[PDB]
């Protein structure tokens, strides 16, 4: 009868451990039969419990029974063990696949939105909102300090912010907070207001400061107009800068954004361009989205920082079609494994999601893991393959850019970028706009460096005051704190500037006889007719 | 005035200048060459020079043989034999070209690898025998090897007013602006070097037939092919023939032996082929 | 045909990884819009008026709209013009 039961065991500890058994069927009488295939079974689970690598050993025992319970011996060969990649990863196999995962939540644009799906997302938020909790959640990430380290001497905000790992920790803060909406009793999860799209107004859902409810027929306050700060007792305040409506800036540092091969430069590009909205937004008021302290109790936040981990997301994929590390990174190591230090704490952190998987390596897969979906992972309505195609095609001009090496300063500023184009005679200086970008920051804030240069493109500027990487000039940034009337000395180093050749046949593609705009072909005299 | 703006040919190094892994795989390489009993072996090309005889042919009743020495062939003949040398221990796995040591430089010692007894490799760390200290002469005796003795004169420096015999003589040869002139002179200045390393010894560099059974010859004629190459460049710096003799040319036609047979006892195909000086 | 060479040469440089549609040479001048084409008056070509700047006229195919035929020089593709440029380069020159 032959009851086979199977376990692995490893040469070190050793360990056994059960993998489950099986039945084959058999008599005395019988039809002389053998497998030509063998029968497996999935094993993985077992294997991952004993943090057992694939690769070492790991190697299998086996123990067979009769229905009597009498162990027959010297019965068979397991020898064979099988290692099946997922069909997702499209390296080596299968052809890009967007693989399927458990995939709760489906976070759809802003603006796609009905007013069924409005009016039931601003009452779940405002059940969350009147009771104790959304605050409870700002205060993670807010300015009431819970994280004293190493020792400790002194205490710093929660929230992560020079290090690689900030995307993770702040996906995370979207993900609680989406959780705790749901269970609100929201209709859909928390959309993301796509910023880089200009804009003549604010988004509908966080411009007004009352909407009109249709159930209870009357006007009431909307709750993503402004949030509650109760412990100082006050309330987040907007001050728009001018520079947020209708720049279209924001495409062209996206995308530089995506060029990234590596995590942390990614990193780096992506945070400075998220820093950018926060101080567009609530520039001038010290309870706003601008200082870091504040900016959590301030709705929009989620808002913005699920749209932000969504260019994330879009950038994974990305990676995925590079078959480049996706849901890894070669990059800075020892930040990976350290949970999330407001996350990880057993209090006031009561939501086992969250906690649970508070250390960055467990944000990574945000479908399988957090169980959530973007609509549609396209930039601009550019599939994947379209993206990397006009990716590549960026690449494929002479470039110059902007080298800022950037730090924590006490305090939340914007740097401006001016091109100091130096007169024949006399020497003459620093008077033309380039660009712009953001630092966040706090009183209290955890110091921190930034470990490579964050890159502004200043080609195009340069092309239309006729300049070149050869041409005389140099450039100058001019630095306004959050406070108005505030500006700075030399924080930090002048700005380097770097010349990428094209693959421009400066490093990677090869000469290509460029398509230009190109009518009114002029030719030869004499091939005349 | 603007001025004017496949296997890789070996290096032949200084021997001062040699690294850890060069002289790791010439020691390992010459250690195989030296045991191995082919042609290409240690043994056998060592017996193309003098002692085991094969001029005028090998199967001759009596037989002088076999190197050229006292005459204007000299050089070429030499020059061919150390690259028999070379292509062995380039198929025995050397990664660089037969190293010289030149006396063009004063000298205070032998160099590292000709004089040092036993030789441990960096990487392995076990001790052995090192192959370029003597030779064994196979054919007499399986014991018996090569033996040296030093002369006082290979360490002469240059005094007050006086130089080195051998920087002297040497600028003495280079000199020449005749080819035959030049290899008269050239030749003799090049027999020092086997009179002080050979000494009143039998088996040794000394003695014309069992010279080139000591590894040392080797390495000493790498430099001597270096001096001939000097002069070369010297000759086209002059506007006057290298590449070419214009005396002595009838000897020049004359193949050189036993690079010349081909057959079984050589082969190396290159050797073969350029057996004419 | 003289702004035919300039072409060439651009191209030139393309194939030598150096600056070709910029100019690390005379700085300070390539900002200054041309005298006459800058002026209001008389130049009312728009095309030329807004792109009167040295710098802006750079790359001809981009902002002027042309191509030339060929950019191959005496029936020489631009790798083997650079070959022949090379050897010139090769042998001891006299100029005054």
């Amino acid at each position: 009868s032959l009851l086979v039961e199977y376990f692995i065991a490893a040469d070190g500890t050793d360990q056994k451990m059960k993998a489950g058994e099986f039945y084959v069927l058999g008599s005395e009488n019988e039809m002389p039969w053998k497998f030509d295939r063998p029968y497996k079974s999935d094993i993985t689970y077992v294997m991952d419990a004993m943090k057992l690598h694939y690769t070492d050993k790991y190697h299998v025992e086996l123990r067979i029974t009769d229905m009597t319970g009498a162990e027959v011996t010297d019965l068979k060969l397991v020898t064979s063990v099988i290692y099946e990649p997922g069909i997702g990863n499209f390296g080596e196999g299968r052809r890009w696949i967007s693989p399927i995962t458990s995939a709760s939540r489906i976070r759809k644009n802003l603006l796609d939105f009905e007013d069924g799906e409005m009016e039931s997302l601003r009452n779940a938020f405002k059940q969350m909102a009147d009771e104790g909790r959304y605050e409870e959640i700002a205060s993670f990430h807010g300015v009431p300090a819970q994280c004293p380290s190493e020792d400790g001497t002194m205490v710093h905000t929660c929230c992560l912010h020079g290090m690689p790992v900030f995307p993770h920790w702040h996906r995370l803060y979207v993900s609680l907070v989406e959780d705790e909406l749901l269970a609100r009793g929201s209709g859909v999860a928390v959309p993301y207001w796509d910023w880089v799209e200009p804009f003549d107004e604010l988004p509908r859902l966080i411009n007004e400061a009352t909407f009109y409810n249709s159930r209870t027929l009357q006007i009431e306050p909307n709750p993503f107009f402004k949030g509650k700060i109760s412990f100082e007792n006050a309330e987040t305040d907007r001050d728009t800068q001018p520079e947020l409506f209708g720049n279209r800036y924001l495409y062209d540092h996206t995308l530089f954004v995506f060029e990234q091969t590596d995590f942390c430069e990614f990193e780096v590009h992506y945070e400075v361009l998220h820093n950018t909205i926060h101080s567009w937004l609530g520039g001038r008021d010290v309870h706003s989205m601008s200082s870091l302290d504040y900016a959590a109790y301030d709705p929009v936040f989620f808002l913005h920082h699920s749209n932000v981990d969504r260019l994330w997301a879009i950038w994974q994929e990305l990676q995925r079609y590079r078959k480049l590390s996706y849901n890894e990174a070669n990059c800075a190591l020892p930040l990976m494994n350290q949970p999330m230090r407001p996350f990880s704490n057993s209090t006031a952190n009561n939501d086992r999601l969250t906690f649970t998987n508070s250390r960055p390596n467990d944000v990574f897969d945000y479908q399988n893991v957090l169980h959530y979906k973007y609509d549609t992972l396209n930039f601009a309505g550019l599939s994947i393959p379209q993206l990397e195609r006009i990716l590549q095609k960026n690449q494929g001009r002479d470039r110059i850019f902007a080298g800022f090496l950037l730090h924590g300063i006490k305090a939340s500023a914007d740097v401006r970028i001016y091109i100091c184009v130096p007169t024949g005679i006399g020497e003459e200086n620093c008077g033309n706009y380039a660009g712009i970008f953001s630092v966040l920051g706090g009183e209290t804030e955890m110091p921190w460096q930034f470990d490579r240069l964050f890159r502004y493109e200043i080609t195009d500027e340069l092309k239309k005051l006729g300049l070149n990487q050869n041409s005389h000039f140099r450039v100058e940034m001019e630095l306004t704190a959050v406070n108005g009337s505030k500006i700075t000395q030399k924080i930090f180093p002048n700005p380097t500037i770097i010349f990428v050749p094209s693959d421009v046949e400066f490093e990677e593609d090869t000469w290509r006889d460029v398509v230009t705009s190109a009518n009114r072909i002029r030719r030869n005299l004499k091939d005349l007719s | 005035f603007v001025p004017k703006k496949v296997r890789g040919n070996l290096v032949r190094k200084n021997v001062d200048r040699l690294s850890l892994q060069e002289i790791n795989s010439l020691i390992h390489a010459l250690k195989r060459m030296q045991k191995d009993r082919s042609s290409d072996g240690f043994e056998t090309i060592a017996s193309f020079h003098a002692l085991p005889p094969l001029c005028p042919n090998p199967t001759a009743k009596h037989r002088h043989a076999c190197c050229l020495h006292g005459m204007a062939t000299f050089p070429q003949w030499h020059r061919l034999y150390v690259v028999q040398f070379e292509h062995s221990l380039n198929r025995h796995g050397a990664i660089v070209g037969v190293p010289y040591w030149d006396w063009t430089y004063p000298m205070t010692e032998v160099p590292g690898l000709l004089t040092s007894e036993k030789y441990t490799d960096p990487f392995t760390g076990i001790e052995t025998f090192n192959p370029f200290n003597h030779g064994h002469i196979s054919f007499i005796s399986p014991e018996t090897m090569t033996t040296r003795e030093v002369s006082e004169h290979l360490f002469e420096q240059p005094a007050l007013g006086k130089q080195t015999w051998l920087f002297n003589n040497i600028i003495l040869a280079l000199e020449q602006t005749d080819y035959c002139d030049f290899e008269v002179q050239f030749e003799i200045v090049h027999n020092s070097i086997h009179s002080w390393l050979g000494g009143k010894e039998l088996y040794s560099l000394n003695h014309l037939h069992y010279a080139a059974y000591d590894p040392a010859f080797f390495l000493h004629h790498s430099n001597v092919d270096r001096l001939w190459v000097v002069w070369q460049e010297l000759q086209k710096f002059r506007g006057l023939p290298a590449y070419e003799s214009n005396c002595a040319i009838e000897l020049m036609s004359q193949p050189l032996k036993p690079f010349s047979f081909g057959a079984p006892y050589n082969l190396n195909p290159v050797t073969t082929k350029y057996s004419k000086p | 045909t003289v702004d035919r060479l300039w072409a060439i040469w651009q191209d030139l440089q393309r194939y030598r990884k150096l600056d070709y549609n910029v100019a690390n040479c005379a700085l300070n001048l390539l900002n200054d819009p041309m005298r006459p084409f800058n002026n209001k008056t008389a130049n009312q070509d728009h095309l030329t008026f807004t792109n009167s700047r040295p710098n802006d006229v750079f790359d001809y195919q981009n902002s002027l709209n042309y191509k030339f035929d060929s950019l191959s020089f005496s029936g020489l593709s631009i790798p083997r013009l650079d070959d022949l440029l090379e050897s010139r380069q090769s042998h001891d020159r006299v100029f005054a």
